[PDB]
């Protein structure tokens, strides 16, 4: 008597939800993305596979914004990630409408958490095929979160998911020990470029494109902002400088 | 008590010859004894060689025109870019106006 | 209003109904049949608001006819008049109430007795030897109090109506263009062809 | 989704039978036998209680014979809980009819309606049918004494004598053998008890195992009277017939 | 002949396998918790395991502040745990609004255990794979501990323990209440009651604890609060001097 | 979110059996023994308090519940299913009766309402039957004292005396020998305690045994004086102390 | 089991493809478009000689300028025709003109995929696709004489000539060779009769086969039995000549 | 294997695949080939049309959505009608409420979000059609590819349908050439017809077989069929 | 709530739930209708299994839909009531809005439309019923006879039978009903109806029931003795050979 993996909300005999574990496989299959928490903000970076010369550069934007202060990035099924953000965007607007103040990051994290958890309670819905790294700056500092298909989320110093999660975490844990008194917003951006290049060894057959964003109290006034032109080129050159 | 209607004045005219038609209207828009605008166009080319004007309450006029223009647009999408004949437009406008028989558009309309 | 009269005699119910349909300053019709047959032995007359009047009658008629087909049986006049009352009693507390006053004239084939029921738009039923709706009653009720006997023949009952119609024609302000008269007995419903000059 | 767990209660077999209606009829073939016999001067209803104990209170007990109207009564075969659901709607229906026409409901009209409710659970809704068969005993001024039967399919028929529940096949032949059209009620009482006594799966037929009722016109009153026999009354009539 | 183990319907034996399999889920996180009553306080202790050095330890918690007076510790996966929390918080606020007084501990438990029983009966809802332990100092009943499971069962406790290594802790406490005779910790201050609970978790699990290995929640008259790493650290100094 | 379970979960099998009802009854057999006895001047319902832990407080968990001032209930089977049924049974007594008639429902009618709720659990979409048998004891002016049993199917039977759960077979035999139509209430409690002893393996006292009666009106349990017609509840849960007294001379 | 609207590994909808097999079991229906009009013919196919043949209605008027021929589960067509007629009359109410044949067909096809079990997007309350294919023939001022074949897949093709039903594969091969741009109406009428006669199991007469046409002048007419009998009599003579 | 996990879209396979979505993708691969390509001034669609018989018409592949935007289809046409209708309304809403021509990128996000809801809910199937959306908004010429999984990519050139891998390789090799074709629409159509013929394994492209659409700086979205496309043959 | 698709297509192109609804009809008691020059006659068989029925109160197979139209059926008895009621409501509704009783064709088309609707709606199964609808149009003296089936298909017949052993009785009518010269008299038309049922039903005056509908709402069901007389005459024809 089996078939415990055919329906979503069902508990297997050992106590698991196999349909969520199958969603995790869809995430591991996806492009690698990371988050670094610094001394006054958060930095997000993501890999973008260039299948053909035909894809217009800088145009297929993956990192998304909720409100004006939160940034979101995800690995796995992109449409699912987009759907999750549409929910977050509605959720934050609703919060701002009633309490005037923009949503705190811990508050926003649970809003995603309860919503993703909800999609593991019924057989008529499919679990989310994404892990989401997200954060920002609120009333009491920077926050970084990672949300799994089960609905599990925690606060992170550094987060990684997708194809090259192994290389990323190994490099993130070295930063926590080498920089015990925090890392600066500028530094974290440059360092985020390196991690993405090092995690690209896992997908080294194809060419890729770098996309970075940051939210910082001193460098961006606590608002989410993309990295462009001279700052992005600086990060690209730094990653190239530490590869040889 | 809130009155949903107002009066923006103006006047429009429509004459048809043998191979032509004209539709005219003053450009003055008013509220009570004040002039809102000295140049506020009130006669519109709706496409398919139809000119339209709705006169009276300007907010109901603009709504009607806007709704009919959108009607022309969808007619092309639905009926293989078929030209909307003036008689068809007329019957279509009747249904727009009568569809608000119990909260009317305070306009006199001419095409 | 319209004239709506009924009288139960020994072995029949007689219904007399106004023939005129007046709207505004014009008498639009002088031959209007203000009655419906509900079943072979039950007849209903009606008066009231312009539209409600025919719509209610025809609606009641469809329901009684539906009952007859389903059951292969005819409801007693008592049962029909209870159904009518409850529809009006329902309608008076709705958004737009039927403004219709009716008379049910029926011959109960089981009991071998004629029956007359007066029911107003509120759903106020009562069984009577004689009845009237509208202003008509203000003249005919006292007239019948005097002249009516409970064992009168159908022929005596028609004479007694003529006396009511003569009084209404003399004293009532409106020209109601005479009446259509119907008999309900053991043999069903029939119309008295000549009453206008009987 | 839920498609996996749907029994499909309202579908035809390749043979053209309704699976659930069939299995419901099988369920009823296990229920205590009930008998109804219509005579010229009244109707009898006899029923056999199932799995009785000496500690079971009979005085307060009423499991097979129910009063629907002041003039209509029923014998039940099958699930008592299912039957009570229907019995209540039937009681409401008779009262609606009375409030509408100022006349007691004709027996057939009450039967057609219950039978219509049962037919519903057969054709739509995806719910299980009612596991009940009824005998109806009634009187009205149109047909006089009437006897009807209805089963889970919503089919109803009219009878001079009928049995429901267990051993109907055996019970019907015994009735067909001993029933004559010009029967007095006191004779119909005997036939009902004799038939039960023969088809019983118990050792002997006793008062504590029986429910008994009559519908008879007043021996002096001139109108219709129901009588649901009390334990002591049955014990009396069981000595009369010759069963003790 | 198979599907009676996938949704919440009876097996031939009379068992609801989905409920049984939900109990299994409660031990997934390998964390043990215990709750004890003092003279006028109630203390919850839960093991804090942060295996990843990329995590922010301050966010790793299975103890929730439901209301000003009520606190809850959860044994089970966090997404189900947070689900249960949000509901309890909502239910506690609604009670206060409707009835004008703060929801009691035993009443919140009964409520949450009723909701758990629904998922047990209706098929479209899966049970939550969590065991909820509620604590407070009730204004009528005094110090209270009430525990709800995925079966919808709930009961009051003198003291309780939950998790994989539950029985070690359970027997350890049982033996103390046969020795002390009274059914609570005979101590005036909550600080010494927290110390008792930590001492008895060490002796039952056979393992020493640091300030980051523990999570503590305290309930006093009109207040429930969770201790910081340093409050525990101060409390850990006290047990080291006693031995 | 979208409940796709609009169909029955309890259906008929080829043999005629209703699987889920039968299995529910199987769950009731595993449950702890509970019993009821009807005397001439009262009714008694009794059960064993099976504790889940010696650290748990058995006082916080009542297996015997008051439904109305004159009606009480006990069960065998699944505890949580009973708890939610008790809540609904208390509510229906108000909504479907007291709010209409200004008085409490008679025993038979409240039982009928309880049964209806359980019958619905047999037929409604997306639910399983309740896994409990109930024993409901009560009084009403026009019927006097009565005792009912309600099965998972929704069926109910009136009993002079009966037992449900684990040792019900042996306990029904023991009751048959001891019951008569001339029992006084103190006699009935005596039998109740004796019958329950055959079931209980462990400690037998007022802390492990739950016992309540439907007897005389208790004016000191009412809470107020003034209205002569209000005389007080007939339902009374015996205390641990009161049970022990009858056990010292047992 | 398996979902109703569910793709096969090949990329097709199970229900739609199975519905296409029900249509292949239907009666033959033939349409031929000419510059003088469109002709629609059907095989009646009566199951018993006691059946009153002229009560078999497989040719229906949609509007004065649009006609329809059905093949397959013909009971399924009633609500399609009802929709079609209402669409046509409704269009005339809003626009004081005749509906285009192309737009009418599109409106009928919009219904075809509205099946499922309480789905996402809009509202689709229908348990299965239609088990019937339609031949829609008509005329409008814009595109002249037109013949459309509407399928339960929701897609519709325009045809110069089309056969649907049991004899459709053999009939379409025949219609491929015969049809040319400059056929007369009478040639087309005789052509419909010629192909139906071939694919039928029974001998063709004015009772088991029905003719109809749509012209600009007289609109949509269904030929009476006496008229069709004379065209059958005329076809017999022409085949015998060569 | 595949037996169990392809019953509906709501179900994940052990490897993380949604088979119902993948089977929908297969309908596109069976569909007739179509090609998109853009420069800085203009965007172009070139589509190959399919018939049933030589007695049938060729089904239309290109749909106009607004004066500045449009799309081509490969797969189930009824689904393309449902999606194009939606995008028309979204374009309509943007003009009426905001007096704003909907940005092509946002059109893609909306189609992505609409496709997604079908891939996660019980009952509903996925869409069975691919789309190539060309536009000219406030930031120049755009080309988008839509897959019924939800994925939408902005490209210079691309192809979908049967044998479309041939056309895609041609564009990938000619990228530097056609992107500079600014202010000469004819020489961009010439590049599209040369692209689509790289996918012709079966037949020659004829006057009632070929379909072309163009949008640009001073060119509202227009479709060419019949004698209009004759010069590109 | 419940909208599960019960009637669906199978690989070979059949709706099995509709196919099985026909099997239910094949199990039902035989029904036959024949039309004459100036009448229509409906014949139906009663089951012999239980010979203790009360014919006064037992529902009969021939139901009046209106005063001029009759409906007989073969299949699930409980299902037929649903179809009959809807038809009877539509009859009264048609008299209300059109001011004219239904034509037999119209009432047939409506009943057939309901049946079809239950073959492509969610949560419902097809009607296990085929009907014979017979009567006379308002002010019309031409006889009308129609048949419907679970699929929703309908058509008119000179003579038709449905239900068990209907293959046998149809075979009889095909070689016994002359379209050129229909039965001239009512008596001549009733004889043929009884003759056909005697092919499938063993000697039974109880078993065969007949109803005769004439123009202008003249419907009368025959007594057992009257039908018995027809049987008595027919059985004496055979022995002459």
């Amino acid at each position: 008597g089996t078939g415990y993996d055919l329906s979503n909300s069902v508990f297997s005999p050992d106590g698991r939800n196999f349909q969520v574990e199958y969603a995790v496989k869809a995430v591991e299959n996806g492009t690698t993305s990371i988050g670094i928490k610094c001394n006054d903000g958060v930095v997000f970076a993501v890999e973008k596979l260039i299948t053909s010369k035909l894809l217009v550069p800088q145009k297929n934007v993956k990192i998304q914004v909720v409100d004006r202060h939160i940034g979101c990035v995800y690995s796995g099924l992109i449409p699912d990630g987009r759907h999750l953000v549409n929910r977050g965007r509605e959720e934050a607007a609703s919060f701002k409408k009633l309490y005037k103040t923009p949503i705190p990051i811990p508050a926003f994290a649970d809003r995603l958490g309860q919503y993703v958890q909800a999609h593991t309670l019924y057989n008529s819905v499919r679990p989310f095929g994404v892990s989401t790294i997200f954060g920002g700056v609120d009333k009491n500092g920077a926050h970084l979160y990672m949300l799994e298909p089960s609905g599990s989320y925690w606060g992170y110093k550094g987060a990684a998911t997708g194809k090259g999660r192994q290389s990323a975490k190994a490099e993130l844990e070295k930063l926590v020990d080498h920089h015990p008194e925090g890392l600066s917003a500028r530094e974290a951006v440059k360092q985020a470029a390196k991690i993405i290049y090092l995690a690209h060894e896992d997908n080294k057959e194809k060419d890729f494109e770098l996309e970075i964003s940051w939210c910082s109290l001193s460098e961006t006034n606590g608002l989410h902002k993309f990295v462009k032109g001279d700052l992005l080129q600086e990060a690209i050159d730094f990653a190239q400088k530490e590869i040889n | 008590q809130f009155n949903p209607y107002g009066d923006n004045g103006g006047t429009i005219l429509g004459i048809a010859g043998e191979d032509f038609a004209v539709l005219a209207g003053d450009t003055r828009n008013i509220t009570d004894y004040s002039i809102n605008s000295r140049y506020e166009p009130k006669v519109f080319d709706c496409g398919d060689n139809i000119v339209m004007s709705a006169n009276g309450f300007a907010a109901d006029g603009d709504a009607l025109v806007k709704r009919f223009k959108n009607s022309v647009k969808w007619y092309h999408f639905d009926h293989n870019d078929k030209k909307l004949s003036i008689n068809s437009a007329a019957r279509n406008i009747q249904h727009l106006l009568y569809g608000k028989r119990f909260f009317p558009y305070y306009v006199h309309t001419i095409i | 209003m319209d004239i709506i009269l009924g009288i139960r005699v020994q072995d029949s119910v007689i219904l007399a109904s106004s023939k005129a349909v007046t709207r505004g300053i014009s008498v639009l019709k002088d031959s209007d049949d203000k009655t419906r047959q509900l079943s072979p032995h039950t007849l209903m007359s009606f008066a009231g608001e312009a539209g409600d009047t025919v719509q209610f009658a025809e609606y009641i008629q469809a329901n009684i006819q539906l009952y007859s087909i389903r059951e292969d049986y005819e409801l007693s006049p008592q049962a029909v008049s209870s159904f009518v009352r409850q529809e009006l009693a329902k309608s008076i507390r709705s958004r737009r109430p039927y403004q219709v006053n009716v008379l049910i004239g029926g011959y109960d084939k089981k009991k071998n007795k004629p029956e007359l029921y007066q029911i107003d738009y509120l759903g106020t039923k009562v069984e009577l030897p004689y009845g009237a709706h509208g202003y008509s009653g203000f003249y005919t009720f006292s007239l019948l109090d005097h002249h009516y006997r409970p064992d009168m023949t159908t022929e005596e009952g028609l004479d007694l109506l003529k006396l009511c119609v003569q009084e209404l024609e003399k004293r009532m302000p409106m020209d109601f263009k005479g009446v259509i008269v119907k008999i309900v007995d053991k043999d069903g419903i029939r119309q008295v062809d000549d009453f206008q000059a009987q | 989704g839920s498609r996996r767990y749907d029994s499909r209660t309202t579908i035809f077999s390749p043979e053209g039978r309704l699976y659930q209606v069939e299995y419901a009829l099988e369920s009823i073939s296990h229920a205590g036998t009930a008998i109804g016999i219509m005579a010229s001067d009244g109707i009898v209803l006899a029923a056999e209680r199932k799995v009785t104990s000496t500690l079971l209170e009979q005085d307060t007990s009423t499991e097979k014979l129910y009063k629907l109207n002041d003039k209509i009564a029923v014998a039940v075969a099958g699930l008592t809980a299912d039957a009570e659901i229907l019995i209540n709607t039937a009681r409401i229906h008779a009262q609606n009819y009375l409030k509408t026409y100022n006349e007691d409901i004709p027996v057939e009209i009450l039967v057609r309606r219950l039978s219509d409710i049962k037919q519903g659970y057969t054709q739509h809704g995806g719910l299980r049918p009612f596991g009940v068969s009824f005998i109806y005993a009634g009187y009205d001024d149109r047909y006089g004494y009437q006897l009807y039967t209805s089963n889970p399919s919503g089919n109803y028929t009219g009878w001079k004598a009928i049995s429901v529940g267990a051993n109907t096949s055996a019970a019907q032949t015994l009735l067909q053998m001993d029933y004559k059209d010009d029967m007095k009620v006191d004779d119909a009482i005997e036939l009902a008890l004799k038939t039960l006594s023969k088809t019983t799966d118990s050792s002997a037929l006793t008062y504590d195992r029986l429910e008994f009722a009559t519908i008879r016109k007043g021996a002096n009153d001139g109108e219709v009277y129901q009588k649901i026999f009390k334990p002591q009354e049955i014990k009396d009539i069981l000595v009369k017939t010759g069963i003790t | 002949a198979g599907y009676d183990r996938h949704i919440t319907i009876f097996s031939p034996e009379g068992r609801l396998y989905q409920v049984e399999y939900a109990f299994k889920a409660t031990n997934q996180t390998n964390i043990n918790s215990l709750a004890v009553r003092g003279k006028d306080c109630t203390v919850v202790i839960s093991q804090k395991k942060v295996p990843d050095k990329l995590l922010d330890p301050t966010t790793v918690s299975y103890i929730f502040c439901i209301s000003r007076t009520i606190g809850m510790v959860v044994n089970g996966p966090i997404p189900d745990a947070r689900n249960a929390a949000l509901r309890a918080k909502a239910e506690a606020a609604e009670f206060r609004y409707k009835y004008g007084y703060d929801m009691p501990c035993d009443v919140l438990a009964k409520r949450m255990a009723n909701l758990s029983q629904i998922y047990t009966q209706r098929a479209y809802m899966r049970p939550l794979g969590v065991i909820l332990t509620f604590v407070s100092v009730d204004e009528e009943l005094g110090p209270s501990i009430y525990k709800t499971d995925p079966a919808g069962y709930y009961v009051g406790y003198k003291a309780t323990a939950t998790g994989p290594k539950q029985q070690e802790i359970t027997t350890n406490l049982e033996n103390h209440f046969k020795k002390s005779k009274i059914d609570h910790i005979n101590e005036e201050s909550w600080e010494k009651v927290v110390e008792f609970a930590i001492t008895h978790m060490i002796d039952a699990l056979g393992t020493e604890f640091s300030k980051n290995d523990l999570e503590v929640g305290v309930a006093t008259k009109d207040k429930f609060f969770t201790l910081s790493a340093e409050n525990i650290e101060e409390r850990l100094v006290a047990i080291a001097e006693q031995d | 979110m979208t409940d796709r379970y609009s169909f029955s979960l309890t259906t008929f099998s080829p043999s005629g059996k209703l699987g889920q009802i039968d299995y529910a009854l199987t769950a009731v057999k595993q449950g702890v023994t509970s019993l009821g006895i009807k005397a001439t001047n009262g009714v008694v319902i009794a059960t064993e308090k099976k504790s889940s832990s010696p650290l748990a407080m058995s006082e916080t968990l009542s297996k015997v519940s008051l439904l109305t001032p004159d009606i009480g209930a006990v069960y065998s089977g699944m505890g949580p299913d009973y708890r939610v049924l008790v809540d609904k049974s208390r509510k229906v007594a108000h909504t479907s009766y007291k709010r209409i008639y200004g008085e409490y429902p008679p025993t038979k009618l409240l039982v009928s309402e309880v049964a209806k709720i359980m019958q619905e659990a047999t037929q409604s979409g997306g639910v399983r039957p309740f896994g409990v048998s109930l024993l409901i004891a009560g009084h009403d002016e026009f019927n006097g004292f009565s005792l009912y049993q309600v099965d998972p199917s929704g069926s109910y039977f009136p009993w002079k005396a009966t037992a449900i759960g684990k040792g019900s077979v042996a306990a029904k035999t023991f009751l048959e020998k001891r019951w008569n139509d001339e029992l006084e209430l103190e006699d009935a409690i005596h039998i109740a305690l004796l019958t329950l002893k055959e079931s209980v393996e462990g400690e037998f006292n007022g802390d492990t045994i739950e016992l309540a009666i439907i007897g005389d009106e208790n004016p000191d349990l009412l809470g107020y004086t003034g209205i002569p017609t209000d005389k007080g509840p007939r339902f009374r849960k015996l205390t641990s102390q009161e049970i022990n007294d009858r056990l010292e001379a047992l | 089991d398996r979902g109703v609207s569910t793709f096969s590994p090949e990329g097709r909808l199970f229900q739609v493809e199975y519905s296409l097999e029900a249509i292949k079991l239907g009666s033959t229906a033939i349409g031929i478009a000419t510059k003088e009009g469109v002709v629609l013919g059907v095989e009646k196919r009566a199951t018993s000689p006691l059946l009153e043949s002229d009560s078999i209605e497989k040719i229906v008027e949609i509007d004065r300028h649009i006609g329809c021929a059905m093949s397959g589960l013909t009971a399924d067509a009633r609500s399609m025709i009802e929709h079609a007629r209402t669409a046509a009359v409704t269009h005339n109410l809003y626009y004081d003109e005749d509906i285009n044949v192309e737009s009418l067909t599109q409106s009928v096809c919009d219904l075809a995929l509205r099946f499922g079990e309480g789905a996402s997007g809009e509202e689709r309350l229908m348990s299965r696709p239609f088990g019937v294919a339609l031949l829609i023939a008509g005329h409008d001022a814009d595109d002249g004489y037109q013949l459309f074949h509407a399928e339960p897949s929701g897609t519709f093709y325009r045809y110069n000539a089309k056969a649907i039903g049991s004899g459709s594969e053999g009939a379409q091969a025949e219609l491929l060779n015969e049809w040319h741009s400059s056929l007369t109406l009478k040639e087309a009428e005789l052509l419909v009769l010629k192909i139906l006669k071939q694919v039928m199991e029974e001998k063709l007469d004015e009772n088991n086969a029905q003719l109809s046409c749509i012209t600009k002048q007289d609109g949509f007419k269904i030929y009476d039995n006496e008229k069709t009998a004379e065209l059958i009599k005329e076809l017999k003579e022409k085949e015998a000549a060569e | 294997f595949r037996n169990n996990y392809d019953g509906d879209t709501v179900t994940f396979s052990p490897t993380g695949r949604l088979f119902q979505v993948e089977y929908a993708l297969e309908a596109i691969k069976q569909g007739s080939v179509t090609v998109g390509l853009r420069s800085n001034t203009h965007a172009v669609l070139v589509a190959l049309k399919r018939n049933a018989d030589e007695l049938s018409s060729y089904q239309k592949k290109i749909i106009k959505c607004d004066e500045h935007m449009g799309l081509s289809l490969a797969g189930l046409a009824p689904d393309a009608r449902v999606l194009s209708n939606y995008l028309r309304q979204q374009c309509n809403y943007s003009s009426l409420v905001f007096n704003r021509k909907l940005a092509v990128e946002r059109a893609g996000h909306l189609l992505c979000d609409k496709a997604q809801k079908n891939t996660q809910s019980y009952g509903g199937r996925p869409y069975g059609v691919g789309l190539l959306i060309i536009g000219y908004d406030k930031s120049g010429a755009h080309l988008l590819e839509f897959q019924p999984s939800g994925n939408v990519t902005e490209l210079y050139g691309t192809a979908i349908g049967a044998r479309s891998q041939g056309a895609k390789t041609y564009l990938e090799r000619t990228l530097d050439t056609f992107i500079k074709i600014d202010g000469n629409p004819d020489e961009l159509i010439k590049a599209g017809v040369e692209a689509i013929s790289q996918s012709l394994r079966d037949e020659s492209l004829t006057v009632d077989n070929l379909s072309i659409a163009i949008v640009g700086k001073d060119t509202p979205f227009t479709i060419y069929d019949g004698e209009a496309v004759a010069k590109y043959i | 709530g419940y909208d599960r698709a019960l009637s669906i297509f199978s690989p070979d192109g059949h709706i099995f739930q509709v196919e099985y609804a026909l099997e239910a009809v094949k199990r039902g008691t035989c029904a036959v209708g024949v039309k004459g020059k100036n009448c229509v006659v409906l014949g139906c068989e009663r089951r012999s299994t239980l010979k203790l029925q009360d014919t006064r109160i037992t529902p009969s197979k021939v139901s009046k839909i209106d005063s001029h139209v009759v409906l007989s059926f073969s299949g699930l008895n409980a299902d037929s009531r649903i179809l009959i009621e809807k038809a009877r409501v539509e009859a009264q509704s048609h008299r209300l809005t059109l001011e004219d009783p239904v034509t037999v064709e119209y009432l047939t088309r409506y009943v057939a439309g309901v049946q079809q609707r239950y073959t492509q709606s969610g949560g419902v199964r097809p009607f296990g019923v085929s009907t014979l609808i017979a009567g006379f149009d308002p002010r019309d003296d031409e006889p009308k006879l129609y048949q419907t089936e679970p699929s929703g298909i309908y058509s008119s017949w000179s003579a038709q039978t449905i239900g068990r052993n209907s293959k046998t009785v149809r075979e009889f009518l095909e070689k016994n009903y002359d379209r050129k010269e229909p039965p001239a008299t009512v008596e001549e038309c009733v004889k043929l109806t009884v003759r056909s049922l005697l092919e499938v039903v063993q000697t039974g005056a109880k078993n065969i029931e007949i109803t005769v509908v004439k123009p202008d709402s003249d419907i009368v069901a025959l007594s057992s003795e009257e039908i018995n007389q027809y049987v008595t005459q027919i059985e004496q024809e055979k022995q002459e050979q």
